[PDB]
């Protein structure tokens, strides 16, 4: 039969490794842009 | 008269012979389904 | 400056290599802008309790994104679906790793989750890709639902 | 039993102040009567919904928790749905933000809405253009959820039916559409008619782009789904006179009628289940602990909300999650920038009380339109025959013009 | 001049909406009027800073493909060697002679 396998499977900290630095770029980009938002306290209160 | 060339054809290419007829009698006109606007191929070329 | 970036992850251990992480992070596009903070707490047990959690500890630092992993223990009867809806209210992205199922791919559901896991309807991609070098062409499909 | 209501600071504000409602004779002859539960949360906040739900529930044991809403932040319903799966308390939203329909949900939970589905939606839509044979349009369909259904459909629809619709470009434009993605792309557009789906801001982002240049014409109309304007009284100024939009029901239904549709059904689904088999049970106790185990010996009273009836209407329920007959209304603004009417819909007639349409100005302070006229005929036998209409696609045959 | 010479000769021409655009149209005294065109062919007419002006408005929401063909008179290119960065290509613009004579 046709077996079949990922490559990295469990290998959490490449991933977490290459996540981060996606996002430190996107958000490197992000902070020269329009006004963000400040975030909220968080659920209580605000829902806008 | 068509089975001449269906044998001509078929002898040519040497394949099996699976006749039938049609149950209704038709040319395929389609119309719709019953009580439904979904078209349903009815006929010869609807069974095909 | 204090660009939180939060990540929902497993056991202490899995959560380490984070604190080091983000100093290579902050070292690399290092300025004076770019200060990030690390918040995380682990998959709490139960469901609603970790929602309340996710309110009453990440977005109460007031966090910018959202990363999340799976369970390690547990199978995939509890994956995390409240971070998707959390944090589908002020519709900040939110990325997955790990978790896959393919019912998140849709983005009606989930809004907007990204993942670098690939959910396994890209095997019929893939055994596309095959079939057509192969010499065969007509296929026989059966599958649950 | 113990059921409690919803609701925050709507177009009522007496609620607890009105009270008494289902309370002194009401449908009287129910067996063990129960009692209601006044709550005027105002702020939606997440958390806030939980702990209210939890502390609801860690009190007097509910079975039902009708919920209204004042915004129109969609994300809410999403919310309830799900806490109708951890906590086995069914709930029916009514008005507000929590009322309008999304796709498919889990069998699990027990949570149920009273909007309409896409699908009913475009068919009145396209019902509509029957009645006036305006039959050439072209879609425009932006990004949100669903977009692939709403096109689906009417393509199927406009195919499968044999009154010979005309459905030009189709331009499913996307993206930020800021300056010349979309300039280009809606500008192939001349067709009489539009079919806009996209949210609140898309919609108003669209018409104040294409107000200028595009289709706004004196036989320019715009129509649109109950998704753009579902709760009223928030019409921006972008919005132009003359547009069209199925909607929900809004001035008749007065939310004192819609919460007396509302626990009706939970007696009479009492009713039903103690019929069926006495039992009156709780669902999951206390929601907060360490109970994560699902016993869940059966949906409870799931099988008994569907196909109930009381008093006059059928409230039926979908496995999906709609109704089988909703009571929806075709309404435009006018001058004064407010919503009237044009028609109602039954179970599957429109029968719209207006004659052939007013024209309204499908503009603001504009240029005057001149290109009506009202040409007056009589019957000769060769040159002009007058016929009756045709049982068969019955608006004409495609050879021939409104002779009314 | 050319509404003359249009309208005098047989060919068979068929022109369209004239648009005189004025003022220095900081960003909007133009957009709300250029939306209008939607035919062929162009002849832009103007001094050389306005006419990169304009190009620029217009090529960057309007009108700019491969079908698009732009015409202008030599009051704009006539000094040559200073194309700036905004012109787009396929251009025909009548000049005098310097490459011969």
């Amino acid at each position: 039969i046709l077996g079949l396998q990922l490559i990295n499977g469990k290998n959490e900290s490449a991933h977490i490794s290459d996540a981060v630095g996606v996002v430190a770029q996107a958000v490197h980009e992000l902070l020269e842009k329009e006004n963000i938002t400040d975030p909220p306290r968080g659920c209580v209160g605000n829902t806008n | 008269f068509c089975i001449d060339l269906l044998i001509k054809l078929a002898r040519t290419m040497n394949f099996t012979y699976e006749v039938h007829l049609v149950a209704d009698g038709k040319f395929g006109t389609q119309e719709r389904v019953n009580n439904s606007n979904k078209k349903e191929w009815n006929g010869m070329m609807g069974e095909l | 400056k204090i660009v939180n970036i939060g990540a929902v992850l497993s056991t202490r251990k899995h959560e380490q290599m984070f604190r080091e992480a983000v100093n290579q992070a902050n070292k690399r596009h290092g300025s004076w802008k770019i200060q990030l903070n690390a918040t995380s707490v682990t998959h709490k047990p139960n469901a609603i309790q970790m929602a309340l959690s996710v309110c009453e500890d990440l977005i109460s630092s007031q966090v910018y994104a959202i990363l999340v992993s799976h369970p390690p223990t547990p199978n995939d009867h509890f994956t995390p679906t409240p971070v998707s809806y959390t944090a589908g209210f002020y519709r900040i992205p939110v990325l997955g790793l790990t978790t896959r199922m393919s019912i998140y791919s849709d983005k009606s559901i989930h809004l907007s989750f990204l993942r670098t896991v690939p959910p396994y309807s890209h095997q019929s991609s893939v055994w596309f890709e095959m079939m057509r070098v192969y010499s065969w062409n007509h296929i026989i499909l059966l599958v649950s639902d | 039993l113990n059921i409690a209501v919803m609701l925050g600071h709507s177009h009522d504000v007496t609620e607890r102040e009105l009270r008494t409602l289902w309370g002194p004779e009401q449908a009287a002859g129910l067996p063990l009567d129960v009692n209601v539960v006044a709550l005027l949360m105002n702020r939606t906040d997440p958390k806030s919904l939980i702990t209210h739900v939890c502390d609801l529930m860690s009190g007097a044991r509910i079975h039902g928790l009708v919920f209204g809403d004042d915004t129109d932040q969609e994300a809410v319903a999403q919310m309830l749905d799900f806490i109708s799966s951890h906590t086995f308390v069914p709930i029916l939203g009514i008005h507000g933000g929590a009322s309008m329909i999304m796709a498919d949900k889990d069998p699990t939970s027990t949570f149920f809405q009273f909007g309409a589905s896409i699908q009913q939606q475009a068919t009145v839509m396209l019902k509509i253009m029957q009645d006036y044979d305006w039959h050439v349009f072209s879609l425009v369909t932006t990004i949100f959820p669903g977009y692939r259904e709403f096109i689906s459909f009417v393509k199927t629809t406009v195919d499968n039916s044999f009154v010979g619709w005309d459905m030009q470009n189709v331009i499913t434009l996307d993206t930020s559409f800021e300056d010349a993605k979309t300039q280009v792309q809606l500008k192939k557009i001349h067709s009489s008619v539009i079919l806009l789906y996209c949210s609140k801001d898309e919609a108003v982002l669209i018409l104040s782009e294409a107000r200028s240049l595009g289709l706004t014409g004196y036989d320019f109309f715009w129509i649109v789904p109950s998704l753009v304007s579902g709760n009223t009284e928030l019409i921006p100024k972008e919005f132009p006179s003359g547009l069209i939009s199925v909607s929900y029901d809004d001035w008749d239904y007065s939310l004192e009628a819609r919460v007396r549709d509302g626990i009706g059904i939970l007696t009479t689904a009492a009713s039903s289940m103690l019929e069926k088999f006495s039992y009156i049970p709780e669902a999951k106790a206390s929601c907060y602990g360490q109970m994560e185990r699902p016993e869940v010996p059966m949906h409870t009273l799931h099988p008994f909300m569907v196909n109930v009836t009381w008093d006059g209407k059928d409230l039926s329920f979908t496995e999906e999650g709609y109704q089988v007959h909703p009571r929806l209304v075709v309404i435009v603004l006018n001058k004064d920038r407010e919503w009237e009417k044009v028609g109602k819909w039954e179970n599957h007639t429109l029968s719209l009380r207006h004659a052939v349409w007013p024209r309204y100005k499908s503009f603001s302070d504009c240029e005057p339109d001149d290109n009506h006229l009202s040409i007056v005929t009589l019957e000769e036998a060769p040159f002009v025959i007058v016929e009756d209409i045709d049982p068969l696609t019955e608006t004409c045959v495609r050879n021939t013009v409104p002779c009314r």
